[PDB]
RNA sequence: CGAUGUCGGCUCGUCGCAUCCUGGGGCUGAAGAAGGUCCCAAGGGUUGGGCUGUUCGCCCAUUAAAGCGGCACGCGAGCUG
RNA sequence: GAAUGCCGGCAUGAGUAACGAUAAAGAGGGUGAGAAUCCCUCUCGCCGUAAGCCCAAGGGUUCCUACGCAAUGGUCGUCAGCGUAGGGUUAGGCGGGACCUAAGGUGAAGCCGAAAGGCGUAGCCGAAGGGCAGCCGGUUAAUAUUCCGGCCCUUCCCGCAGGUGCGAUGGGGGGACGCUCUAGGCUAGGGGGACCGGAGCCAUGGACGAGCCCGGCCAGAAGCGCAGGGUGGGAGGUAGGCAAAUCCGCCUCCCAACAAGCUCUGCGUGGUGGGGAAGCCCGUACGGGUGACAACCCCCCGAAGCCAGGGAGCCAAGAAAAGCCUCUAAGCACAACCUGCGGGAACCCGUACCGCAAACCGACACAGGUGGGCGGGUGCAAGAGCACUCAGGCGCGCGGGAGAACCCUCGCCAAGGAACUCUGCAAGUUGGCCCCGUAACUUCGGGAGAAGGGGUGCUCCCUGGGGUGAUGAGCCCCGGGGAGCCGCAGUGAACAGGCUCUGGCGACUGUUUACCAAAAACACAGCUCUCUGCGAACUCGUAAGAGGAGGUAUAGGGAGCGACGCUUGCCCGGUGCCGGAAGGUCAAGGGGAGGGGUGCAAGCCCCGAACCGAAGCCCCGGUGAACGGCGGCCGUAACUAUAACGGUCCUAAGGUAGCGAAAUUCCUUGUCGGGUAAGUUCCGACCUGCACGAAAAGCGUAACGACCGGAGCGCUGUCUCGGCGAGGGACCCGGUGAAAUUGAACUGGCCGUGAAGAUGCGGCCUACCCGUGGCAGGACGAAAAGACCCCGUGGAGCUUUACUGCAGCC
RNA sequence: GAGCUAGCCCUGGCCAGGGUGAAGCUGGGGUGAGACCCAGUGGAGGCCCGAACCGGUGGGGGAUGCAAACCCCUCGGAUGA
RNA sequence: UGGUUCGUGGAGCCAUGGGGGAAUCUGGGCGGACCACCGCCUAAGGCUAAGUACUCCGGGUGACCGAUAGCGCACCAGUAC
RNA sequence: CCGAGGGUAGGGCCCGUGACUGGGGCGAAGUCGUAACAAGGUAGCUGUACCGGAAGGUGCGGCUGGA
RNA sequence: UGGGAGAGGGUGGUGGAAUUCCCGGAGUAGCGGUGAAAUGCGCAGAUACCGGGAGGAACGCCGAUGGCGAAGGCAGCCACCUGGUCCACCCGUGACGCUGAGGCGCGAAAGCGUGGGGAGCAAACCGGAUUAGAUACCCGGGUAGUCCACGCCCUAAACG
């Protein structure tokens, strides 16, 4: 059947980028908490140009 | 008139089309004076505020005049009449000598050709424009100002109109559509005539398509649902309300009236 | 009750006898034929349909007879549902 | 030592199930330490509106090459999408960006919010939509509309030369638009050819023939030709297009009304450029050479694609902005712009490979899911259907035997045909097209494919229409008539309704519980009630704001009923709602008669009765398509029987019409009638309606249904009642090799007993040790800390005239 | 967290081939003028048959599966809500 | 209404959203309703070290652990997945 | 070829019959009430509509076969 | 040819009286109603009176025992559009006539469909009296209908 991952770079940008996360407070606690725990990705890898 | 089918399909044989005769071979509208793009959207920012909306015909907003005293003194000549998508009503697509074109919401029984004009001056006739005050008491009459120099706001609805029953000082009475009777001031501009397509009312839908092309969503009953959704959901095979009959927001809906009390608006109404 | 799947049907049986038939027998208000009733006897047998989920029952057409009951109201790691 | 404990290790089931579509394999030769599995050749099979090509998304080195086989590959592996290394992705014209705007986002002005923040016309962002200039070939092991070859374009910048009042983010034009149906002419694509070009080939009885086989094209500036799209030309007047216009708009006269003329495309032709089979020969993992000075011509079919902004009809009435044209404003007119010609300038990112799939989403080389375009030929009425088959790509990464039970899928069957069963579930019967022929009923459309029939191949003869060609040959489409031939059978294979009669329910097409319910449930047109005069009612939001709606009573919200026909009775006592400037009750506040506390006192500080005080409630009315309700008991007619009639109690009033053993009837398989040999079902009646009833509508209704019930015809393996056969498994051999489960086990029957259902206790009976294929009675077998029941002063969702609050309204 | 799913908004795309034959046109008939009736033309419809596509009716299979919804046969819609 | 031990209590004091609304030393607040007396303070402007809290970081010590312990991580871990 | 007739399939007309049901006719002396004929004690009749155990009542317009 | 009477028909418009409801004034203790009453309305200010406003329907006097139309039927007034008909003159045609199966049109009231309207009246229906009982007569309320547009319906003591 159709599964739930239906990969989009676009979607996977606008919705989860560091640029998405800085805009709201609830985000940048995001990005807070992610560096405080020594994440080496703060926020997921979208590729392509 | 209303066109009529043979039932070659069930649904077709009730269903019934608008008589289309006295849109003059002008199908197509007016750009410049309209149309404007028109936002199509069920909803307020977020949520849907109004049930059962969208789908349905994309529409052209044709921009049309409600406030007829820019072009006081100055005459038109009704060059056409319009199938408008936003309104019950049909429009007059007028030329004024000035080079300017309007649209008109048009009144029954008016001609292409005719001659129309708004102001103090303005013969009596369909069509024209006129402050209340220097209309005859008991002339019917349309698109009916509220303040003045706010547009016409009263009786712009297919074969709507109001007719002038007295004046009063500074202001003449009405007797809107509704059959309420309403003080509106002297200086409200109004135009003579019934609006027109009164045959607006006779038409059968005939089946559930025709309601969706004009954007209307299917609408579900109380007693359809469940008590989460509404005061008459559940309970088990079928039920009377058990309850006197209420809105999904729990407000009684036979009966309650509504508009609220204390409105300043109340010292200019005399009737329902 | 940290689970013993619950009616009926189907398949497969097997056991009790307080025997439906078939074998033996006494009494009969047993002339004969046919019954009645009781004793002995389970070796084998105990049909096909209509209606109903039915068990059961009521009918149709037959039969030597169309027996009753137990086996977790036998049988769902065999089926049905 | 236990916690269905936690982490780790290792066992049992077990050499057991399985090895992922039943599209299929065989042999010869290489290579190699080692081949069913890698390379080659031959034969065989499968896909071919794909299982073949091309894009887009996603993926991200998987591409190509060399050397490798520990692991990954459900076996093997010399192979590989795997390991190591090296190479590979080339653009002014293709896509995206130094262009535009959509929803939406953001957001200076501004508005709002304890803070965080929420709104917000301008602007900006935002795209497979608008705009915009490259086509055909050739080369690489791997890139190419990118490189190279030919042919052809696009902007910029500077020059010259010639024109013109040039000139904006400002004005106007345009861009610019739906759905269905379509005409004319083309192209893509395809078929045929006695014609042109070709290596070859006469096999096995015949054929040296207008024989077989293969191929007879592509791109292309200017100019032409042929289609077709766009467009009127003047001159006055002018007060509108938010400054100004010569533009546009609106008047008024002239000449056009034609596409005549201007342009603009498409398609042919075009200087020139390029491609060019089979077969034969070669060494490939593949391409190379020859065929070749290849030929490159004529007919026919022909688009859903082009001309494109074509035409016609219809109602539901069908984006925006920029490029572009035009008009003028500041300014500037030694400027600038326009045309032509020269020279120069032209960046950033993507480009490999997979792409219906072993490279994407599904933990897997997963029988699932994935948007767009090309998708050949023949035949069957047509088609993207179906059978076979080009190009092309495959035989699905365990095989070899055997020929048991049993299972899966499939084929056939004597006689009987539903006796099967909850049910004709399943399976069969029927099946395409042409021609006759069709009932009740009906809303006049339907019901209709009703039902039921006949025809269907091939050969020869005659003959009627078109289409393309000229008014003809041919080539292609449709027809008619007459003789005749063959078989069991002519839509000879594949794709293709069983039918009727009668009820229930719902009018109908639709919708629904993704993953057990598709329905009589929801929706639905339509009916009615009610609110709402517009800063509307209502909805979201603390607000701002927003929807409603750029709508205005023929409109908008809420409720119920639910096409249509005929209709929808009585009760307003209670609840609700609506209406009542009287009265009772009623809070803060006003009011202070009167009383208290302290002071030597002026004073200060307390309570505090009249009386004045809203809404609400009380009270008075109204209102049922508002919540709802719509009786009991005795007696009476000249056979009995029954009760039109009467008496009486109570109610707010005592169910009308219509229907009724029902989707409603307990007693019930009520009782008659009908269908059957037999009928708890079905249909028709009766009415004693436990416990119908009129918009939670009542009674009907043609049509409609994967809805539910009853009946009959047809047909059958459903059954009597089985039998045979096929393939995939099961079984045996080689390879790889799980699982839940598991206190340990040396794990027999009977009759007892025991916590009441014993392999384990008593007595007796029986029984050599160990396996393999089978069957499922038991191990109160496995599986889930029972979901029923009860318990816990456990939890949630739901309701109300339970309590208490809050939003909200007054 | 709406990359699944539900709804709406903007912008595109897709729906082989066949049937049936509404209005309206045109001719004739009819009348005082009509209605209306015959053809012919026309190509309407939550119309019909049926692929793609969207479903999921009944049965079988599958049940440590190919699959945590699958497969085979059958069936519903297929110019529209 | 909040704060304080103070839950309307005899409820002051300290803050305050609403309404009314003064005075400048013979002016004003407080000493738990209120009043008298005796007293104590001087609101409606602001700044002010130290003594106090913590431990990302450096050092010292341990009747602290010793790779299932000790931080999740002794090991290229907030990594693989 | 045609063809008596047989068979299959579907219709048209007519007759008989059917639980139950509709009114009708007739049947010397049953019940209920009093509608009509006198001005019938509400003048009567009427087409239609609604309602009522029943005659009948009432709305609407009409008639003299009444005043 | 020339005249004349008429509620003959259709459309558009308009006038006053009266009834009801609303508003304001004034005004009190009863009004309505019948054979008699009661229901009902009224100190929440009825009835009666004055003023203003709204709305619908029907047209007093003229009016007749009258006129007109084929019948059904037609009545305030005005204008348009229009049918029939009688007189005079004897001017034109020249037998063109009468009747009429069917057909076709018209056709009171009630009724029906769609939409509008709704003052008064008023089936059904609710009450109050009467009665042995009243589903009637009489009284107080009252919905369809009565009105209009369009479409049906085709009945009558449609009677002279
Ligand atoms: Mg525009
Ligand atoms: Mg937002
Ligand atoms: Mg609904
Ligand atoms: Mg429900
Ligand atoms: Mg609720
Ligand atoms: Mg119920
Ligand atoms: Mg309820
Ligand atoms: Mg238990
Ligand atoms: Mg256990
Ligand atoms: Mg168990
Ligand atoms: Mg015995
Ligand atoms: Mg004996
Ligand atoms: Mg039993
Ligand atoms: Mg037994
Ligand atoms: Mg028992
Ligand atoms: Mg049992
Ligand atoms: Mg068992
Ligand atoms: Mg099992
Ligand atoms: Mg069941
Ligand atoms: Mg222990
Ligand atoms: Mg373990
Ligand atoms: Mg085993
Ligand atoms: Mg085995
Ligand atoms: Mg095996
Ligand atoms: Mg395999
Ligand atoms: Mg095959
Ligand atoms: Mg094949
Ligand atoms: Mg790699
Ligand atoms: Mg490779
Ligand atoms: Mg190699
Ligand atoms: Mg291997
Ligand atoms: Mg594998
Ligand atoms: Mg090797
Ligand atoms: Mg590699
Ligand atoms: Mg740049
Ligand atoms: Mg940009
Ligand atoms: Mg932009
Ligand atoms: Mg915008
Ligand atoms: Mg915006
Ligand atoms: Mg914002
Ligand atoms: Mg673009
Ligand atoms: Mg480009
Ligand atoms: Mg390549
Ligand atoms: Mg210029
Ligand atoms: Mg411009
Ligand atoms: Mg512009
Ligand atoms: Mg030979
Ligand atoms: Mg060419
Ligand atoms: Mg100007
Ligand atoms: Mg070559
Ligand atoms: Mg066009
Ligand atoms: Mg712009
Ligand atoms: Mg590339
Ligand atoms: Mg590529
Ligand atoms: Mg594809
Ligand atoms: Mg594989
Ligand atoms: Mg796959
Ligand atoms: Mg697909
Ligand atoms: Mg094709
Ligand atoms: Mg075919
Ligand atoms: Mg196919
Ligand atoms: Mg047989
Ligand atoms: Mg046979
Ligand atoms: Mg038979
Ligand atoms: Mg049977
Ligand atoms: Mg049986
Ligand atoms: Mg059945
Ligand atoms: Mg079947
Ligand atoms: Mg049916
Ligand atoms: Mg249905
Ligand atoms: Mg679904
Ligand atoms: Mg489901
Ligand atoms: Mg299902
Ligand atoms: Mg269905
Ligand atoms: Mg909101
Ligand atoms: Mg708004
Ligand atoms: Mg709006
Ligand atoms: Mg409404
Ligand atoms: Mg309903
Ligand atoms: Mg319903
Ligand atoms: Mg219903
Ligand atoms: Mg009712
Ligand atoms: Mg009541
Ligand atoms: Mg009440
Ligand atoms: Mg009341
Ligand atoms: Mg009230
Ligand atoms: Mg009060
Ligand atoms: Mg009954
Ligand atoms: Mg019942
Ligand atoms: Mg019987
Ligand atoms: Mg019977
Ligand atoms: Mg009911
Ligand atoms: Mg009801
Ligand atoms: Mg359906
Ligand atoms: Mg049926
Ligand atoms: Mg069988
Ligand atoms: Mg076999
Ligand atoms: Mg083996
Ligand atoms: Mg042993
Ligand atoms: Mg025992
Ligand atoms: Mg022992
Ligand atoms: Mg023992
Ligand atoms: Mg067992
Ligand atoms: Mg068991
Ligand atoms: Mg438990
Ligand atoms: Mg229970
Ligand atoms: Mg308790
Ligand atoms: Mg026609
Ligand atoms: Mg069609
Ligand atoms: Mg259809
Ligand atoms: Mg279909
Ligand atoms: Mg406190
Ligand atoms: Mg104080
Ligand atoms: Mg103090
Ligand atoms: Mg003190
Ligand atoms: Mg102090
Ligand atoms: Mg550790
Ligand atoms: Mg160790
Ligand atoms: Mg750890
Ligand atoms: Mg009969
Ligand atoms: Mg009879
Ligand atoms: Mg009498
Ligand atoms: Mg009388
Ligand atoms: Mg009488
Ligand atoms: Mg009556
Ligand atoms: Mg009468
Ligand atoms: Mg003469
Ligand atoms: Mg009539
Ligand atoms: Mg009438
Ligand atoms: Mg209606
Ligand atoms: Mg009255
Ligand atoms: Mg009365
Ligand atoms: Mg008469």
């Amino acid at each position: 059947m159709k599964r739930t991952w239906q990969p989009n770079r676009r979607k996977r940008a606008k919705t989860h980028g560091f640029r998405a996360r800085m805009r709201t407070p609830g985000g940048r606690k995001v990005l807070k908490r992610r560096r405080q725990k020594g994440r080496w990705r703060l926020t997921p890898a979208v590729r392509k140009r | 008139a209303v066109k009529k089918f043979k039932p070659y399909t069930p649904s077709r044989r009730f269903m019934t089309v608008a008589d289309f005769s006295e849109i003059t071979k002008t199908e197509p509208e007016k750009s410049l004076v309209k149309p404007l793009k028109k936002t199509g959207g069920r909803n307020n920012q977020g949520r849907i505020t109004v049930r059962f909306r969208g789908g349905g015909h994309k529409r052209l907003y044709r921009i049309i005049d409600f406030k007829r005293w820019d072009k006081v003194g100055i005459p038109a000549k009704v060059a056409a009449i319009e199938y408008d998508p936003n309104r019950s009503a049909r429009i007059a697509l007028l030329h004024y000598v000035d080079g300017e074109k309007r649209y008109i919401i048009a009144p029954d029984g008016l001609q292409v050709g005719q001659q129309v004009v708004a102001g103090p001056d303005a013969p009596i006739q369909v069509g024209n424009a006129l402050p209340l005050r220097f209309i005859p008491v008991g002339t019917v009459v349309h698109a009916v100002e509220l303040e003045p120099k706010k547009g016409a706001k009263l009786a712009r609805a297919a074969g709507t109109s109001a007719q002038i029953q007295g004046r009063e000082g500074d202001y003449v009475i009405l007797r809107l559509p509704s059959g309420e009777l309403r003080k509106v001031h002297g200086e409200c501009y109004a135009t003579v005539g019934a609006v027109g397509n009164a045959d607006h009312k006779n038409i059968v839908l005939g089946k559930a398509g025709r309601s969706r092309w004009l954007g209307r969503r299917p609408h579900v009953r109380g007693a359809a649902m469940n008590p989460v959704d509404h005061p008459h959901g559940g309970g088990e095979g079928r039920a009377p309300r058990g309850r006197p009959p209420a809105s999904p927001w729990g407000w009684q809906t036979k009966g309650l009236k509504t508009r609220k009390r204390r409105k300043p608006s109340s010292r200019f109404i005399i009737a329902r």
